[PDB]
C-alpha cells in the first residue's frame, strides 16, 4: 500500500460492510464468511489496526446467525483489542462477547462488557440496538438478582 | 448396491461377530444414497454401543450421529430414533457432571424444549429438579422414563445424588435418629446402612449421629492482614506521589 | 469434528482422517488447533507411514494459529513438504521467518564460529541457497548482495560479484557498503581482503584502490611490494601517483614501515 | 429470542424466598415454609432449605425431629474487615481518573 | 458522525420500586373494609 | 523474493517510528515550559 490500502482501508471496510449487508438481505452467508476469514488471514500480518475489528465483528455475527460455538474463535485472536476502535466496534464486540458469556453458563465476567457496550453507544438516534443490549442487560441481572 | 448390511440387520448381534461388520461398513463408506446408508448405519452402532457400555465407541458415535442429523442439505426431514440419540447424549454428558456444553446444546433446538418431544421435556425437568435441592422428584421419576432403558445413565445420577445429599447432611445437624437416614437415603434396611456409615465415617450409635463444626479460624486474627493492609497502602502511596 | 476419528487404528483410516485435516483446515484452524497433541504423537513415530505429511500438516496449523517458531521448526521437520517457494503466502511468510532464524543464529556464532558452535540445520542453509539461487536468476544481483553482505557468509556474495552488472561498479558499491554501512573492524578487515582479491584481480591493476585497501587495513608489505611491482611493469606514472596518492592518506609510521620493506 | 435463558430463573425465586423469610423470621416451622413457597409438597422442602443452607445462602439450622427451624442472629459488620474492601475498590477507581 | 445501527432493527419525586409493588386496592377499602367486617 | 520480504520489514519499523514521534514531542513541550 503504496497508496492502495492506506487511503482505502475505511474503503474497504465500508466495502465489507456492504456486502455483508446485501447477502443478509437477500444471499447466503457460507460464502461470505469463508472470504472474511480469508481476507482476515490476509491481514492482521502487514498490520493489525483499523482492519481487524469490522471483519471480527462481521465473523462473529455471521456465526450468530446460526448455533455455532461461537467462543473457540473469540477466545485465540489477540487483536479484539485493537485498542483504536473510534468507539464503534467496541459497542458490537462487546454485546456478541456478553451474548456469549450469557448462553455459556457464565454471568459475573459478562455485566461489566455488556455495561461498557451499553455506555459506548451513541448517545443521540440509536432506537433499535439499546432497545435488545438493555432488555439482555435486565435479563441477565435478574438472573444475578 | 454395495450394502453388505442386509444380512444381520433386523437380528441382533449381542456382542457377537459384528466389529468386523462395522469395520467392513467403515471401509465401504470410504449420489446421497451412500450417505443415508452410512447414517443409517451409524446410528444402529450408536444405539447398540449403549448395550455394550464403550465410552470412546459411543462419543465417536454419538458424534458421527450428530454430524449426520445436523446438514441442512436436502436430505430425510427427519427419523424415527434421532431423538432418543439426542436425549441419550444429553444423558450421558449430563452423567459426567459436565453443564456448560450442556446448555450450548440445548439451543440447536429451537423451540422443542416444551412444545413437544417428551424426549427432551423428561431430561430438561430432570436437570430443573437437580439444580435446586428438590430430590424426591428425580427418584420418582427414574422410575417412569417414556423413552427407552436410559438405565445406563440413571444409575450414575442415582451414586451422585445420593453421595451428595450424604455431603449435606453431614452440615447443619448434630442429632438424628437413625430411622431418618434410611427415610432420607432409598436404601431401606438391606444392612447396607451400617457400610454405608463405614464409608462416611459417623461417629455414634445409640440410634443417633453427631457432627461438630468450628469455623472460627478466619475471626479473631489480625495478623493476616496486617501484610496484605500494608501491601495496599504501600501501592496507595506509590501511585499518589509518582510524576506521569 | 473428523478428527475423533483418529481414534480407530486402521493406517488407512488415519491417512484419511490427516488428508481431510490437511483439506479443512483452513475454515476451523481455531477449533483444531487445541488439539495438536494428537497429531504431534501420530507425526512422532517413526515407523508411522506418512509422518512428513502429519508434521507438514501440524506446521500449517501452528503457522494459522500466529505461532512462528513452532511452525518453522515443525516445517523444517517434514522437510520436502515445502519445496514450493513461490506460489503460497504462507510459504513466503515461512520463508521469512526461516530467513530470520538464520540470520540469528548465524550472527549467535559470528562472534566466534569456531567456538564450539551448536550445528545449524542444513535444510535451512539448503532453502537460504535456493532463496538466492532464485533471486540471483531474476537479475536482482543488488539486493542478494546486500542480503550475503550482512549474512555473515562470504561466499554467496562472493559467487554475486561476478554477475551482469560491471565488476567495478559493483565493486564500488561494495566498498561504499563496507565503509559506510558496517561497523565492527573483524568482519571490515576480512571484507577489505575479499574485496582486495577481486581488486588484484581485475583485467587493468589499479592501485589507486589497493591504496585504499591497505590503509584500511594496515599492510604496508604489501603496499610496498604493490609498488614495486608497478615500478617494474616500466610505467612511471602510475607508481609516482600511487606514492603521491599514499603519501597524503597514511601515518608517519605507515611511510617508516614502507620505506624499510621498499628501499631495503 | 431469550426464551432459552429466560426458563432457567426459578431457581432465583426461591432462593430470595428463602432468604427473604430467613431475615423476617427466627424460628419457623417448615410446613408454613412450604405453604408460604407453595411448594405443593413439605417433604421437598427440607431438601430445599437444606440445599440453601449448604452453600451459604442463609445460616440456620433446622430440627428434623422437632420440625421448626432455628435462624442463627450474628450482627455487627462494622466490626467485619469487609468495609475495608468496600472502600478500597472506589478508592483505586478515584485514583485511576 | 453517528452510525445509525441499521443492521439491529425530579420528573417523579424518587425512584424506588417499593411503590410500583403494591397491588392490593387501597387500605381504605381492601384491608380495612376487609378485615374491619365483623368476621370476629 | 526477496522484494516482499525487504518490504515487509519495513513497514512495521516506519510505523513504530511514526508512533514514537508524538512522545517526543510532549516531552520536549514539557521540558520547555
Amino acid at each position: 500500500s503504496t497508496q492502495n490500502r492506506r487511503a482505502l482501508d475505511l474503503v474497504a471496510a465500508k466495502c465489507y460492510y456492504y456486502h455483508a449487508r446485501v447477502y443478509e438481505f437477500l444471499d447466503k452467508l457460507d460464502v461470505v464468511r469463508s472470504f472474511l476469514h480469508a481476507r482476515l488471514r490476509t491481514a492482521t500480518l502487514r498490520h493489525d489496526a483499523d482492519g481487524q475489528a469490522t471483519l471480527l465483528n462481521l465473523l462473529l455475527r455471521n456465526y450468530l446467525h446460526y448455533s455455532l460455538y461461537d467462543q473457540a474463535e473469540k477466545l485465540v485472536s489477540k487483536s479484539v483489542f485493537p485498542e483504536q476502535a473510534n468507539n464503534n466496534e467496541w459497542a458490537r464486540y462487546l454485546y456478541y462477547t456478553g451474548r456469549i458469556k450469557a448462553i455459556q453458563l457464565e454471568y459475573s465476567e459478562a455485566r461489566r462488557t455488556m455495561t461498557n457496550a451499553l455506555r459506548k453507544a451513541p448517545q443521540h438516534t440509536a432506537v433499535g440496538f439499546k432497545q435488545t443490549v438493555h432488555k439482555l442487560l435486565i435479563v441477565v441481572e435478574l438472573l444475578l438478582g | 448396491m454395495y450394502e453388505q448390511l442386509k444380512g444381520e440387520w433386523n437380528r441382533k448381534s449381542p456382542n457377537l461377530s459384528k466389529c468386523g461388520e462395522e469395520l467392513g461398513r467403515l471401509k465401504l463408506v470410504l449420489t446421497k444414497q451412500q450417505l443415508i446408508l452410512a447414517r443409517d448405519i451409524l446410528e444402529i452402532g450408536a444405539q447398540w454401543s449403549i448395550l455394550r457400555k464403550d465410552i470412546p465407541s459411543f462419543e465417536r458415535y454419538m458424534a458421527q450421529l450428530k454430524c449426520y442429523y445436523f446438514d441442512y442439505k436436502e436430505q430425510l426431514p427427519e427419523s424415527a430414533y434421532m431423538h432418543q440419540l439426542l436425549g441419550l447424549n444429553l444423558l450421558f454428558l449430563l452423567s459426567q457432571n459436565r453443564v456448560a456444553e450442556f446448555h450450548t446444546e440445548l439451543e440447536r433446538l429451537p423451540a422443542k424444549d416444551i412444545q413437544t418431544n417428551v424426549y427432551i421435556k423428561h431430561p430438561v425437568s430432570l436437570e430443573q429438579y437437580l439444580m435446586e435441592g428438590s430430590y424426591n422428584k428425580v427418584f420418582l421419576a427414574k422410575g417412569n422414563i417414556p423413552a427407552e432403558s436410559y438405565t445406563f445413565f440413571i444409575d450414575i445420577l442415582l451414586d451422585t445424588i445420593r453421595d451428595e445429599i450424604a455431603g449435606c447432611i453431614e452440615k447443619a445437624y448434630e442429632k438424628i435418629l437413625f430411622t431418618e437416614a434410611t427415610r432420607i437415603l432409598f436404601f431401606n434396611t438391606p444392612k447396607k446402612m451400617t457400610d454405608y456409615a463405614k464409608k462416611r465415617g459417623w461417629v455414634l450409635g445409640p440410634n443417633n449421629y453427631y457432627s461438630f463444626a468450628s469455623q472460627q479460624q478466619k475471626p479473631e486474627d489480625t495478623t493476616i492482614p496486617s501484610t496484605e493492609l500494608a501491601k495496599q497502602v504501600i501501592e496507595y502511596a506509590r501511585q499518589l506521589e509518582m510524576i506521569v | 469434528g473428523i478428527i475423533s476419528l483418529l481414534d480407530e487404528d486402521e493406517p488407512q483410516l488415519k491417512e484419511f482422517a490427516l488428508h481431510k485435516l490437511n483439506a479443512v483446515v483452513n475454515d476451523f484452524w481455531a477449533e483444531i488447533s487445541e488439539s495438536v497433541d494428537k497429531i504431534e504423537v501420530l507425526y512422532e513415530d517413526e515407523g508411522f507411514r506418512s509422518r512428513q505429511f502429519a508434521a507438514l500438516v501440524a506446521s500449517k496449523v501452528f503457522y494459522h494459529l500466529g505461532a512462528f517458531e513452532e511452525s518453522l521448526n515443525y516445517a523444517l521437520g517434514a522437510g520436502d513438504l515445502f519445496n514450493v517457494n513461490d506460489n503460497s503466502e504462507y510459504v513466503e511468510t515461512i520463508i521469512a521467518k526461516c530467513i530470520d532464524h538464520y540470520t540469528k543464529q548465524c550472527v549467535e556464532n559470528a562472534d566466534l564460529p569456531e567456538g564450539e558452535k551448536k550445528p545449524i540445520d542444513q535444510r535451512l542453509e539448503g532453502i537460504v541457497n535456493k532463496m538466492f539461487q532464485r533471486c540471483l536468476d531474476d537479475h536482482k544481483y543488488k539486493q542478494a548482495i546486500g542480503i550475503a553482505l550482512e549474512t555473515r557468509r562470504l561466499d554467496v556474495f562472493e559467487k554475486t560479484i561476478l554477475e551482469s552488472n560491471d565488476v567495478p561498479g559493483m565493486l564500488a558499491y561494495s566498498l561504499k557498503l563496507c565503509m559506510s554501512l558496517m561497523q565492527n573492524k573483524q568482519f571490515r578487515n576480512k571484507v577489505l581482503r575479499v574485496l582486495v582479491k577481486i581488486y588484484m584481480n581485475l583485467e587493468k591493476p589499479d592501485f589507486i584502490n589497493v591504496c585504499q585497501c591497505l590503509i584500511f587495513l594496515d599492510d604496508p608489505q604489501a603496499v610496498s611490494d604493490i609498488l614495486e611491482k608497478l615500478v617494474k611493469e616500466d610505467n612511471l606514472l602510475m607508481a609516482y601517483q600511487i606514492c603521491f596518492d599514499l603519501y597524503e592518506s597514511a601515518s608517519q609510521q605507515f611511510l617508516s614501515s614502507v620505506i624499510q620493506n621498499l628501499r631495503t | 429470542g431469550t426464551y432459552t435463558l429466560i426458563i432457567r430463573l426459578r431457581h432465583n425465586v426461591i432462593k430470595t424466598g428463602v432468604r427473604m423469610i430467613s431475615l423476617s423470621y427466627s424460628r419457623i416451622s417448615l410446613a408454613d415454609i412450604a405453604q408460604k413457597l407453595q411448594l405443593d409438597s413439605p417433604e421437598d422442602a427440607e431438601f430445599i432449605v437444606a440445599k440453601a443452607i449448604r452453600d451459604g445462602v442463609i445460616e440456620a439450622s433446622i430440627n428434623h425431629e422437632k420440625g421448626y427451624v432455628q435462624s442463627k442472629e450474628m450482627i455487627d459488620i462494622y466490626s467485619t474487615r469487609e468495609p475495608q474492601l468496600a472502600f478500597h475498590q472506589r478508592i483505586s477507581f478515584c485514583l485511576d481518573i | 458522525m453517528s452510525e445509525k445501527k441499521q443492521p439491529v432493527d425530579e420528573d417523579n419525586w424518587d425512584d424506588d420500586n417499593v411503590e410500583d409493588d403494591f397491588s392490593n386496592q387501597l387500605r381504605a377499602e381492601l384491608e380495612k373494609h376487609g378485615y374491619k367486617m365483623e368476621t370476629s | 523474493g526477496l522484494r516482499q520480504y525487504y518490504l515487509s520489514k519495513i513497514e512495521e519499523l516506519q510505523l513504530i517510528v511514526n508512533d514514537k514521534s508524538q512522545n517526543l514531542r510532549r516531552l520536549q513541550a514539557q521540558r520547555n515550559e
